[PDB]
C-alpha cells in the first residue's frame, strides 16, 4: 500500500541561509541570511532542509517542483544523520539524493554517475520503500522511472531530504491532495478551486 | 417573570476540532495551520471545524451575543447532543444543526437544506442567538441595533441543545463570545 | 489524515461486453464487436462501464487515469450497490459521482447543465476520494490543479472506482501506483531509467 | 569427490509469488503473490525458495537445469538469513549465489557483484559445495566450464540450496534428479 506523503519542512532542520515559506512547503535562497541558533538538530555549512515527518516502514512518496531552478538535490536521508559540518551526502553517510548540476542530473550526487535524461525535469517524485531499501525518483510528467538508488539496509527512521544551491527560484514541495477539506462545497460543487 | 435566561457561554475545548484554538478564558475561537494532536474522544467534532459550549439547554429560553467583527467566515447557532461528529454531515436542522453565518465575507446564509441566501442590510459586528426550547425557536439578531436576521422553522426539540461555533478560515479577527 | 495512492485494477466481471481489457486489467478499449460473455448480475449490459476491483468504505484514496485522445469518457467513483442493468443516468442519485467528457466538453455529474469551462485538454486525470468527507474530487495531473469537487454525499456503503468508455478511438489507461524497483534487480551502479512491461 | 545430492524444493519456504511443481523439482513464478500464511520459514521479500534438506558438513553437488531462462540465480545460504525483508544477497549476509540477469549479464552475487564473462551461456549449471574447506563453485554441467567460485569462508550452522527467479517467462527452473 503506497502512501502519498504530505511533506512539510522542519525549520529546526532548516539551514541558516534557506528561507521557508509560512506554510513551510516552499524554500528559497536570497541575499539576506537567517542567523538562527546552530543547535544539534540542524545543518549549518551545506544548504539543507529536512521534512519533519520521518518514516520507518511502508511505501511513501511525494512530488517536488523544480521548474526554473538551476542547482538542486532532492531525495531521502535518515533521522540519524550527521547535521554538523560539511560531509559528502553520499549513500555511505546516509544520504540518497537526485541532483542537478551544470545543466546535468547526477545520481548519488557524485560527479561521474551522470543520468542521461533527454528532457529537463520540472516536477520529480521521490519514492521510498523501507522494507526494500528502495529510494527511487520519477518523472511526474509521464510518471516514468528516473533512477533507483543502490539498495540500502535501513537502520532507523528516515525523512525527506532537500538541498538548494540555487539562488534563482524557490523549490516547491507538492502537498498531498486534500480535496475540498476546510472549504464549503456549494449545492453544485466546487469548480476549478484555486485558493 | 424574566423574558429569557442570559447564557454565559464558554467554549468547551474537549469538543473543539483539532484545528481550532480555544483561548484561555474560553471566549475567543481561532484556527491553526494544521490539526493538533488531541485525542479523538466522542465529544470532539473530528470532521467539522466545530466547537460546543460547556453547558447545554434542556428547556427554557436562552440568549447570548457573539462578536464576529471583521471575520470573513463564521457560523454559529445550536445543535443536538446526538449530532454526527466523526464524519461529514450537512449541518441542517434535518441533521440537528440550527446555524447561520457568513462566507466569503459577503454571502450570509442560514444553513438549512438547501442553504438560504440571506440579505443583510448592515453587516452585523455582533450577533445574538436566541433559543426557545418550548416553542422550538432558533433566532438570530444583530446585537448592536437589535434587528432581526433570520429565524428557523420551529421544530420539536429532542435532547439537550448546545451552543455550536464553526470557523473554516485563518484570519486575524477571532470569533469571540461576549460575557453575560 | 493519510492519502493512499490506490493501485486500481479493473474488474472484468463488471465489464460491458463492448469493453476489451488488457492482460494486466489496467487499461480498456471499446472493441468493434462484442465478446459473447455471460450476462452475470455484476456486469453492465447497456451502458459501457467497468469498475475497479478493491472497494473503499473509509479513508482517503486517489488514482490517476490517462484519458488522452479519448473523445467520450467518464470516470469517478460509484457505489458498490449501483444497478448494473439498464440505461439509468450516471448521476449521484443513482450512485455515480463522475467526471465526463461528452461532445468535446467536460461535464460534471454527467449533466448537460454542469459544463466545466476548462480551456486545457485533460491528459491524466486524478480521481480523489475522501469517504468521511463525502468528497469526490478530480484533478488535472499535469499541473496537479483542481478540476471539480462533487456535492458532498453521505455515502453509506462501500464505494468503487468507476470508468465509462464511450469511444472506440483510444484506450483508457489506469496508471498503476509507484512500486519503485519491486521485483527488479538494482545493479551496483543503481537502476537507471527503468522501463518495464 | 562430491556426493550427488537429491534436492527438492520446499514450498513452505517459497516466496508467495513462486510456483513449486508437484514433484518439487521445477520452479516458476505467478502473475501476483498468492494468499499463503507467513510462516517464519517462508521468504517474504526475496523471490527465494530453499531445498527440503540441509548440509551440515561434507562435499555435495547438485545440477540445476537453467535452460533458456533469461534470469535466474542459484546457490546456497545459511539457515540464519533474513527471509521477511530485503537483504543484500552477499557472503557477508550468508548468501553464496551466482546467476544471470537480463539474459546476457552473468554475475556472482558478491559485494561488489563480480561480473562473470561466460564464454557459452550454460543450459545446466552445477552447484558444488565443500563445507569444511569453505568452497562454493559453479560449473557448466554440460561442458565442464568453470563459471565462478567464491573465496574461502568459514561456514556457520547449516546450509540450504537457495533458488531465486524474478521473471515470468515460459521456461521454468528445474532441478536435475540425482
Ligand atoms: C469544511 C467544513 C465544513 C463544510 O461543510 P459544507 O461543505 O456543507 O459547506 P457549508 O454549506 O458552508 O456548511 C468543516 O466544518
Ligand atoms: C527483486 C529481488 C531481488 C533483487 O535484489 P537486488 O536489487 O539487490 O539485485 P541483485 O544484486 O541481483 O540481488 C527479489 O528476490
Amino acid at each position: 500500500l503506497l502512501h502519498a506523503a504530505d511533506v512539510v519542512l522542519d525549520p529546526d532542520t532548516a539551514h541558516p541561509e534557506l528561507f521557508l515559506s509560512e506554510d513551510r512547503r516552499s524554500v528559497r535562497r536570497g541575499p539576506s541570511r537567517q542567523s538562527i541558533p546552530d543547535n544539534p538538530e540542524r545543518f549549518d555549512c551545506q544548504p539543507c532542509v529536512l521534512g519533519l515527518e520521518s518514516f520507518s516502514s511502508g511505501r511513501h512518496y511525494w512530488e517536488v517542483e523544480v521548474e526554473n531552478v538551476m542547482v538542486w538535490a532532492v531525495g531521502v536521508c535518515r533521522d540519524s544523520v550527521e547535521r554538523k559540518g560539511e560531509a559528502l551526502l553520499v549513500p555511505q553517510n546516509g544520504f540518497w539524493t537526485l541532483e542537478m548540476f551544470g545543466n546535468q542530473y547526477r545520481a548519488l550526487s557524485s560527479p561521474e554517475k551522470i543520468l542521461p535524461l533527454k528532457e529537463r525535469l520540472h516536477r520529480v517524485g521521490i519514492f521510498l520503500d523501507y522494507e526494500s531499501g528502495d529510494v527511487s525518483f520519477y518523472n511526474m510528467r509521464d510518471r516514468s522511472h528516473i533512477y533507483t538508488c543502490p539498495r540500502s539496509p535501513f537502520s532507523g527512521p528516515l525523512r525527506p531530504f532537500f538541498r538548494l544551491g540555487s539562488d534563482d527560484s524557490p523549490l516547491f514541495i507538492c502537498p498531498a491532495f486534500i480535496g475540498a477539506q476546510g472549504v464549503t462545497v456549494p449545492e453544485g460543487g466546487l469548480v476549478l478551486h484555486r485558493a | 417573570k424574566a423574558l429569557f435566561q442570559p447564557a454565559d457561554v464558554i467554549l468547551d475545548p474537549n469538543t473543539a476540532n483539532p484545528i481550532l484554538l480555544v483561548s484561555d478564558d474560553q471566549r475567543s475561537l481561532q484556527r491553526a495551520d494544521e490539526r493538533q494532536n488531541l485525542p479523538d474522544n466522542p465529544e470532539r467534532f473530528d470532521w467539522h471545524y466545530c466547537v460546543l459550549g460547556c453547558k447545554s439547554f434542556t428547556s427554557g429560553r436562552h440568549y447570548w451575543e457573539v462578536e464576529v467583527g471583521d471575520r470573513k467566515e463564521w457560523h454559529i447557532g445550536v445543535c443536538q447532543e446526538n449530532v454526527e461528529r466523526k464524519c461529514w454531515v450537512k449541518m441542517t436542522p434535518e441533521n440537528g444543526f440550527w446555524t447561520v453565518g457568513l462566507t466569503d465575507g459577503s454571502k450570509y446564509r442560514a444553513l438549512s437544506d438547501p442553504r438560504t441566501k440571506l440579505t443583510v442590510a448592515n453587516p452585523p459586528q455582533r450577533v445574538g442567538v436566541f433559543l426557545d426550547y418550548e416553542t422550538g425557536e432558533v433566532s438570530f439578531y444583530n446585537a448592536m441595533d437589535g434587528s432581526h436576521i433570520y429565524t428557523f422553522p420551529h421544530t420539536f426539540f429532542s435532547g439537550p441543545l448546545w451552543p455550536v461555533f464553526r470557523i473554516l478560515t485563518l484570519e486575524p479577527t477571532a470569533l469571540t463570545i461576549c460575557p453575560a
